């Protein structure tokens, strides 16, 4: 019902090798050239990637900044309020980004800022100009 | 198998069922109730048991009925009908046995038997046992035919047969109890030595043997599961199938490689996109860090816009550094996935030159068995006789297989050095024309009621014919002769003065250099008491080595043996014999094979006798006059001695039923 395990004998392959006299050698050559063609495309990308791997030499180590470990605070200084308006004008509704810019305001405190100071800081007009970009 | 059921197995009969041959002679029993069939089946098995328990004396009907028990021994005409059937068809009282009832004083009918091989000798013994005048005509100066034994000094080696392929169900087991045969088992161990002269490691010997046996099953799958049996209106041969299977395996080796390196370009190209993304991110990071620096240079105090600029750049720079880190994480995954694929490559090749050579040795081993190159064997039917293989180890005739036909020829009218030239059969009898092989002008005429032709298939194939038939054989017979294959394999006997090989090893092999020469001296056999090595020439080399002198053949043998055992350990042979069966005008080959486009049904066609046309137009249907026996005439046991032995008993039963009558059919 099935061939010996390891052998591959399909009705499709038997016909493609018995089609003519040298149909066997012909099939075995198109696979040889396909192997050579794939093999040299490897060393081509293997060489393209080897050059890119040297541009990334050093990583981004001369560009990292130390970690600001500051405790989360509750009250809003007038400075932190003005930081929030500029961050809204630049980042919109990215609460995580605005939280990181202010520094000591959690993500939920930033969301509450959108509602409490909604009228006084014209957060509606500021958001509609971030959307104009 | 043991008991009365073992006697049936030993006689190649089912113990619990009536055969087709038995149904023809006992149609009242097989069509009757089940209880009667079991009685008949017991009487047959019990009679076979008595004969096989002591095959050196004739088993008479009186002795059979005496050792039967009730209720089986009550019906006497049944016991008589069974005993006469078994005796007539060579199932009991065949071979060489002491006779209790002396032969009839006067003979009935005249039969001329062409050829005194085992098939002809067995038939002559039976026909004479039944009380007929039998005369054999042998072209050679000896009996045995293709059972040929070279004897010189203490050296005895068979160019003929010399192997019994198991005793379980073999009629030769009965003959071996009648004739002093020295049967010795063959040890299956066989080391391989490459052309350089060193042995093949057990790693390769087994890995190539398994692949060989795997390739064979693949052809059987091609034949019985894909119907791959015709190609361009021509029948497919076993050689063609093996070539197709191997190429498909070499094709699959390349398909596996292409799909493996394709997994590398796909992975390596994801790395290319990733590195291009990282090199652009490191660019934005380098520019952003510069802007954050310039924004920090603005020394305090500053308005909230300048403070927002530093805080903004610090966030955007930290956000890009988190992206670059997550990309370097992905780079580690893909970079190690490449060393994963580049460390586990698929097989480089299916088989190498060193492997393909050892595989050729196993193919030559198959060409030795069927005595023909695999390009001629029928893909579907080449092994059709495997289903009837005997049980037990194979044994050699250590004292020379010629002791069997010589002992059979005792007391027979054998005309040696008599070459049959013409066989004339008409509705009123036959006449065989033969000449003396020494002085061919001396002509002999033999009149007879029937002719039994056991000529080898190679002789029946000659063109122009060595034997003319008058009238010509019908087309259905001649066409069968042409379709059937008659192979060729030769033996080289080397008689030394001392043993220099491994005594506990009965055979060792020599790996040929090329596919063309793969059967040229590929196997050596130590099977005799005296220091006698025997080398085989099979396949396509069998026919070509017959055009080469014995000195050059023995020279290639000593060269092979010197590379294996030592340049100074191989002495010169004292006696050498090289067989050439294809050139033998009385054999024209070794034995038969099932050629492509043929089948086992041609074996049955070879056995059907020939009936001439009526003498007087309008006369009743004439009697069959020309009968055929021999190695090539028995479907289930061709190309063997026991097959020839059985075919002779078969025709002797049919010829006797034709000219003496069958009194057991009532
Ligand atoms: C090398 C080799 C090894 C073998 N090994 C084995 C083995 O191990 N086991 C096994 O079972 N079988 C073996 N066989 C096969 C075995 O030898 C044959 O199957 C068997 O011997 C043939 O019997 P036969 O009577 O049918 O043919 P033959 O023995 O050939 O009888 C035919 C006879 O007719 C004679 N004859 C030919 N032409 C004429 C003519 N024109 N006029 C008159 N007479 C003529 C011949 O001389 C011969 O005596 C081997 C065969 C060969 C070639
Ligand atoms: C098998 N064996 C051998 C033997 N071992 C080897 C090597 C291979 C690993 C060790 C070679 N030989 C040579 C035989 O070559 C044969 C025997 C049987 C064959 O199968 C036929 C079956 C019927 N249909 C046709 C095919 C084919 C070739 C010595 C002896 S002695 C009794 C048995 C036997
Ligand atoms: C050649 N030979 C042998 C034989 N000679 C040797 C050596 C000793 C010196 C030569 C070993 N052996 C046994 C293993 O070799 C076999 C066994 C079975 C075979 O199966 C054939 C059977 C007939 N139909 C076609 C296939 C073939 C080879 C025994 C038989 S029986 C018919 C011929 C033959």
């Amino acid at each position: 019902r099935k061939p010996p395990k390891g052998m591959f004998l399909s009705q499709e392959d038997v016909e493609a090798v018995s089609a003519n006299a040298t149909a066997a050698t012909t099939v075995l050559r198109q696979l040889d050239m396909e192997l050579v063609s794939v093999k040299r495309q490897i060393q081509n990308i293997k060489q393209t990637n080897s050059a890119l791997k040297e541009k990334l030499d050093g990583g981004i180590e001369p560009y990292r900044l130390p970690e600001v470990i500051q405790k989360c605070n509750a009250r809003w200084t007038t400075e932190e309020q003005l930081l929030a308006v500029q961050a809204i004008r630049k980042y919109g509704r990215d609460f995580q980004a605005i939280s990181d810019v202010i520094g000591n305001k959690s993500v939920v405190q930033v969301k509450n800022f959108f509602v409490n100071y909604r009228r006084r800081f014209n957060i509606d007009e500021v958001l509609q100009e971030w959307e104009a970009e | 198998p043991s008991g009365v059921e073992g006697a049936a197995f030993q006689s190649r009969l089912p113990h619990d069922r009536m055969t087709s041959q038995e149904a023809a002679c006992f149609p009242d029993i097989i069509s009757g109730p089940q209880q009667t069939q079991k009685v008949f089946l017991f009487i047959r098995n019990r009679t076979l048991q008595l004969w096989l328990d002591n095959p050196k004396i004739q088993l008479t009907f009186e002795a059979t009925l005496q050792q039967l028990e009730a209720p089986y021994n009550s019906d006497t005409v049944l016991v008589h009908r069974v005993h006469s059937y078994l005796e007539r068809h060579g199932l009991i009282n065949f071979g060489i046995y002491k006779r209790i009832k002396p032969l009839p004083t006067k003979k009935t009918g005249k039969v001329i038997i062409i050829g005194s091989g085992v098939s002809g000798l067995a038939a002559a013994r039976q026909l004479q046992s039944f009380g007929m005048d039998v005369t054999l005509l042998e072209a050679r100066d000896r009996v045995g035919g293709r059972v040929a034994t070279f004897r010189k000094g203490n050296y005895v080696a068979d160019l003929g047969a010399m192997v019994v392929t198991g005793l379980g169900g073999n009629p030769m087991a009965v003959v071996s109890k009648q004739v002093n045969m020295e049967l010795a088992k063959i040890k299956q161990k066989c080391p391989l030595y490459e052309a350089n002269g060193q042995a093949v490691p057990k790693e390769k010997d087994e890995m190539v043997e398994q692949e060989f046996n795997r390739l064979l099953e693949a052809t059987s799958y091609l034949s019985h599961q894909l119907d791959f049996n015709v190609l361009n209106n021509k029948p497919v041969s076993l050689g063609q199938a093996l070539e197709v299977v191997i190429q498909l395996q070499e094709k699959h080796v390349k398909d596996e490689q292409i799909e493996h390196w394709k997994k590398i370009v796909k992975t390596q190209e994801e790395l290319k996109e990733l590195l291009n993304k990282m090199v652009n991110l490191k660019e934005k990071i380098k520019e952003l860090h510069q802007q954050y620096k310039e924004a920090s240079e603005v020394k305090p105090p500053r308005d909230i816009t300048a403070e927002f600029l530093v805080k903004s750049k610090h966030r955007d720079l930290t956000a890009l550094c988190k992206e670059y880190d997550e990309l370097a994480e992905t780079q580690g995954k893909l970079e190690e996935k490449l060393q994963e694929l580049e460390a586990n490559p698929p097989s480089d090749v299916y088989l190498s030159s060193r492997d393909r050579q050892i595989l050729d040795w196993h193919f030559a081993n198959l060409e030795f068995a069927n005595a023909t190159p695999l390009s001629t064997l029928s893909l579907k039917h080449w092994d059709q006789d495997d289903d009837f293989e005997f049980t037990g180890s194979h044994l050699t005739v250590r004292n020379g297989y010629s002791c069997v036909p010589v002992a059979l020829a005792e007391g027979l009218d054998i005309k040696l050095n008599t070459a049959v030239r013409q066989v004339r059969y008409t509705a009123s009898g036959c006449e065989v024309i033969a000449v003396n092989t020494r002085s061919t002008s001396q002509t002999f005429i033999y009149k007879c009621d029937a002719v039994l032709c056991t000529l080898p298939l190679g002789v029946l194939k000659q063109q122009p014919p060595a034997v003319q038939f008058v009238p010509p054989l019908p087309e259905w017979k001649t066409s069968a002769v042409q379709r059937m294959g008659f192979g060729n394999l030769n033996k080289v006997v080397l008689c030394f003065d001392r043993v220099f090989w491994d005594p506990s090893v009965n055979l060792f092999g020599h790996v040929g250099s090329t596919t063309a020469s793969r059967g040229e001296l590929f196997l050596f056999w130590n099977l005799y008491k005296a220091p006698i090595l025997l080398a085989l020439v099979a396949g396509e080399a069998a026919g070509i080595m017959e055009n080469i002198s014995d000195d050059v053949i023995v020279g290639r043998c000593l060269a092979i043996l010197k590379g294996i055992f030592g340049s100074s350990a191989v002495p010169q042979p004292k006696e050498t014999v090289v067989s050439r069966w294809r050139a033998d005008p009385w054999a024209r080959g070794s034995y038969s094979y099932v050629a492509a486009g043929s089948s086992g049904n041609d074996y049955d066609l070879m056995a059907q006798p020939i009936t001439p046309g009526p003498s007087i137009p309008g006369a009743p249907q004439p009697i069959p006059r020309l009968f055929f026996a021999g190695e090539h005439t028995i479907r289930n046991y061709p190309a063997t001695v026991h097959g020839a032995l059985l075919s002779g008993l078969r025709e002797a039963g049919r010829i006797a039923d034709q000219f003496l009558g069958a009194m057991y059919t009532l």
